[PDB]
């Protein structure tokens, strides 16, 4: 079994620059290596294979170098929509442990405040004893963000969680769900909910609320 | 019935390394060779010196039929005036051959995954093989000026070496099960 | 006397399939093998394929196996080659031979007049004649360009001109049509008093056109 | 062209056997002509290959993986299988079948690399039951408004196991769409929400609905989205 | 397989000579050599078979010999219908049928300089966007012949089809038309066009050239 080793794992360049991940082989695998690129929710798409031989229908810009233990990826342009997760696969003999880590690459753009939104529960939730409140963060850079949930401005800490959409293809932003879940008699005890934001493009945070019954 | 066993040497399970090439004499019987060529099948049919079509006419039936198993890039080096590590070294045959050569796609059987090290090839040998010739011996092939005395080592070299067919193989280095009729008239 | 007709020939697209015929007569055609050679325009000759005497057996040369199938009627005298997936590099005249059967090995002994094959994608479209004007003795021609299929014929005052006139073989250029030229030598000194003009006729599109050529 | 497309049951109890079957969809193109294999991923962590059918008792099957794989080949009907038995929680993964890119005539490689590839199917070991999940409307409003772009989505929650797909007006509806992971409770049941910008100005004129379709519990939900 | 050269690729003799042509093989093909002979725009006839042995029908003043990879057609006097395109034909390799690349016979006559006249494009012609260029080589000897187009002094390549006529069957003279083909764009961008003509009876290079 031979073992791969791509470094760094993970990597943030600006739209245009050229980027470069390195695969390192335990040992000599001649040139017998492929590259794949992985774009979140899709099966893995062939870039390279014989370490340098292009796959029809990727774009000129992938190239591939390295002989024996240590080889290269190039990303010359870097585009928005080559955000994906790159992996290297040896294949000089059948053994476990063929693919790499892998390699994620992000891609580095302007600050974008988000837009922020609250969804009090529905009605068909809160006459089935549940209630979930939601709190949106769209469109915004980077991925660290910070939502607090207030309730009556009383902080609140282990009843809600959080999801973050990977980076998009097309404008390189990110999106943020907070579901702050109560029960509906717990629900029923309040009156102001709110979740208040902070992010490296709000000069001072920013608070959506509503009142229940409002 | 008295039909020659062409079965025994094409459906063979198991087929020889070429070094060591296998001969099955075939006489005193009578041979359908039109339905032998009908099997769909051989990627490579040549003869020399006779044609296939016009076998049936031959009065008697007495032929050799040598097979082995070699490189799909060495199968065209199975034929008369041919040089090369098989044909050198392995199996040679005569200018003025009259028979035919048979070969077809074995990857289906004579590879594995780990590597089929079953099936090997002379390497290293002094003289080019007269034709027909079966050298079988392996004795340490002495490369260089001091000898070896059975002892490996540098310049001191197995004589044969091995294939290792995986069905991850191109087709030239997949294997080739080759038959090779040697006609008498 | 050995007696052999091709036919079925003409021009195919690429890809398509053309079905050969080859009539036999004047001998025993049940108890020889049969061939089928063809020869690029300008080439060499290239063996394709050969049936035994029953027609139980087929072989074929690398460069069609896999692609062609050779056949024989036995009861009608006749030799045929079903030709499927045809590229460019099939294009050439299709000959049928008998084996001699004389030896251990096959032979041609006897040929047919062989049948043209043209594989384009090009379909059948009529010749431009363009005029060619002189400028000792002159000379003037005519130039066929942008026609297909081979062949044309150019005659010069329907036939009265012989003399001093050379008509060249086309040629294929990267358009897929074919181009060929035609001159004639003629007297410097009755240059603007003698007619010239040369008879084009492009058969599979059905062009007569008779061009006249003036300085 | 070749394409690939996984199916199979997106739950399997503990100890028992995974099945999964792989169809070759293509130009009369016959599977006998070629290899085809699977390749796993478990949530969060790299590729591994699982086994390569070859021919007919030339396979290789990942030694990693024990005794517990089996690939078949039908090539009369142009699909092939994956048999894991003995699951474990370790065997929780999205499954894919990929189809080893063939050799060129020099080429001297002990494996192969994978050119065409399915979507993937993802396979959860677990005990629990299948559990198809509630859609709730996330109503535009004052406060889910900015400027003159409105704010709406369908919350799925309380499913079991992932996972499943969001569309909004049937496909018809894609840009400024945000589908987000979905999130384990602690109930043990997954719960995602899903989100659409619009103009405020078609709140009231143009109808919004979201398809939720759970693959594991035959259920498919069509829920329309009004302002409240 | 097995490769067949011949050689000479062409001989010039006249009637009465003895003509012989060797045909060699890339490996020993036995005695399984045939000859044929092809007239242009005829097929083949065979003439010998089994290296030596005389098809029925054919004139006893052909002859072919030799073994292994050397062998000879022998044409003993040679008549005015014994000028045409011969070709051997390896029969060892029953499945694998190879012939060599011909040998021309043709007639033997004087050096002549060809006669070189180029015809510019008509008026007719340059309406449908297309320029042709014609040079014509007429009546010379041997057929070995160069034809070079000049544009502004700049060779030109991949831009013209070459034509050889027969050997003509009276003043055993060739002749060539050559055609360039460019575009419109093309034809305007420049204004000297030549055609330079090499020869063996020519001291110096020929060109005939005309302005636009
Ligand atoms: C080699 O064995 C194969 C079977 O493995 C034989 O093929 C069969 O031949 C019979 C006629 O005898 C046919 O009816 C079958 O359809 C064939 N089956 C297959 C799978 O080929 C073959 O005849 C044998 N060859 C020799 C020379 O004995």
């Amino acid at each position: 079994a031979i073992r791969m080793t791509q470094s760094p794992s993970t990597l943030s360049a600006s739209v245009g620059d050229r980027v470069t991940i390195a695969c390192r082989a335990s040992q000599s695998i001649s040139a017998w290596l492929a590259w794949y690129q992985q774009k979140p929710g899709k099966a893995p798409k062939l870039l390279i294979y014989k370490a340098s031989s292009l796959e029809s229908g990727v774009p000129s810009r992938f190239s591939g170098s390295g002989s024996g233990t240590e080889f290269t990826l190039t990303i010359n342009s870097l585009q928005p929509d080559d955000f994906a997760t790159y992996y290297c696969q040896q294949y000089i003999s059948s053994s476990p442990w063929t693919f790499g880590q892998g390699t994620k690459v992000e891609i580095k753009r302007t600050v974008a405040a988000p837009s922020v939104f609250i969804f009090p529960p529905s009605d068909e939730q809160l006459k089935s004893g549940t209630a979930s409140v939601v709190c949106l963060l769209n469109n915004f850079y980077p991925r660290e963000a910070k939502v607090q949930w207030k309730v009556d401005n009383a902080l609140q800490s282990g009843n809600s969680q959080e999801s973050v959409t990977e980076q998009d293809s097309k404008d390189s932003t990110y999106s943020l769900s907070s579901t702050l879940t109560l029960s509906k008699a717990d629900y029923e005890k309040h009156k102001v909910y709110a979740c208040e934001v902070t992010h490296q493009g709000l000069s001072s945070p920013v608070t959506k609320s509503f009142n229940r019954g409002e | 019935t008295n039909l020659c066993p062409f079965g025994e040497v094409f459906n063979a399970t198991r087929f020889a390394s070429v070094y060591a090439w296998n001969r099955k004499r075939i006489s005193n019987c009578v041979a359908d060779y039109s339905v032998l060529y009908n099997s769909a099948s051989f990627s490579t049919f040549k003869c020399y010196g006779v044609s296939p079509t016009k076998l049936n006419d031959l009065c008697f039936t007495n032929v050799y039929a040598d097979s082995f198993v070699i490189r799909g890039d060495e199968v065209r080096q199975i034929a008369p005036g041919q040089t090369g590590k098989i044909a050198d070294y392995n199996y040679k045959l005569p200018d003025d051959f009259t028979g035919c050569v048979i070969a077809w796609n074995s990857n289906n059987l004579d590879s594995k995954v780990g590597g089929n090290y079953n099936y090997l090839y002379r390497l290293f040998r002094k003289s080019n093989l007269k034709p027909f010739e079966r050298d079988i011996s392996t004795e340490i092939y002495q490369a260089g000026s001091t000898p070896c005395n059975g002892v490996e080592g540098f310049n001191c070299y197995f004589p044969l070496q091995s294939y290792g067919f995986q069905p991850t193989n191109g087709v030239g280095y997949q294997p080739y099960r080759v038959v090779v009729l040697s006609f008498e008239l | 006397e050995v007696q052999l007709v091709e036919s079925g020939g003409g021009v195919v697209q690429p890809g398509r399939s053309l079905r050969l015929s080859c009539a036999a007569s004047a001998f025993t055609f049940s108890s020889y093998d049969m061939h089928w050679v063809r020869q690029a325009p300008g080439k060499g000759l290239e063996w394709v394929a050969v049936i035994s005497y029953d027609g139980s057996n087929k072989y074929y040369a690398d460069s069609v196996k896999g692609r062609f199938t050779i056949s024989r009627d036995n009861s009608k005298n006749t030799l045929y080659l079903q030709m499927n997936s045809l590229r460019a590099e099939d294009t050439a005249v299709y000959y049928c031979a008998k084996d001699g059967g004389k030896l251990w090995v096959y032979y041609f002994d006897y040929w047919g007049q062989g049948t043209l094959v043209t594989v384009s994608s090009a379909s059948t479209k009529g010749p431009s004649v363009f005029p060619l004007a002189p400028s000792g003795t002159a000379a003037l021609g005519c130039l066929v360009k942008d026609y297909f299929p081979e062949p044309v014929t150019v005659s010069w005052n329907s036939g009265a001109l012989t003399s001093g006139v050379h008509t060249f073989p086309a040629v294929l250029q990267s358009s897929g049509l074919y181009s060929l030229s035609s001159v004639v030598t003629v007297p410097s000194s009755s240059l603007g008093t003698q007619t010239y003009i040369c008879n084009v006729n492009h058969k599979p599109s059905n062009t007569k056109v008779d061009k006249r050529v003036e300085p | 062209q070749v394409q690939l497309q996984e199916s199979g049951p997106g739950l399997v109890k503990p100890s028992e056997t995974l099945s999964l079957t792989c169809t070759v969809s293509g130009d009369s193109i016959s599977s006998s002509r070629y290899y085809w294999g699977w390749i796993r991923q478990p949530p969060g962590k790299g590729l591994e290959w699982i086994g390569t059918f070859y021919y007919s008792g030339i396979t290789y099957y990942n030694p990693s993986l024990k005794s517990r794989v089996t690939i078949f080949v039908d090539t009369s009907k142009n699909q092939f299988s994956l048999k894991l038995s003995s699951v474990t929680a370790a065997d929780t993964a999205v499954y894919y079948c990929a189809r080893p890119r063939p050799p060129d005539y020099y080429d001297n490689s002990g494996a192969l690399l994978f050119d065409i590839w399915g979507q993937g199917t993802m396979v959860t070991v677990s005990s629990a039951s299948t559990k198809g999940p509630s859609v709730f409307p996330l109503a535009p409003s004052s406060k889910s408004t900015s400027g003159g772009t409105a704010a709406l989505g369908c919350l799925v929650k309380d499913y079991f196991p992932e996972p499943v797909t969001v569309s909004w007006n049937s496909g018809a509806l894609t840009s400024g769409v945000h589908t987000f992971p979905a999130v384990l409770q602690s109930s043990g049941l997954y719960s995602l929400s899903s989100v659409v910008t619009v103009p405020s100005s078609s709140l009231g004129t143009q109808t919004y609905i979201c398809n939720v379709n759970h693959k594991p519990s035959n259920t498919k939900v069509d829920k329309k989205v009004e302002p409240k």
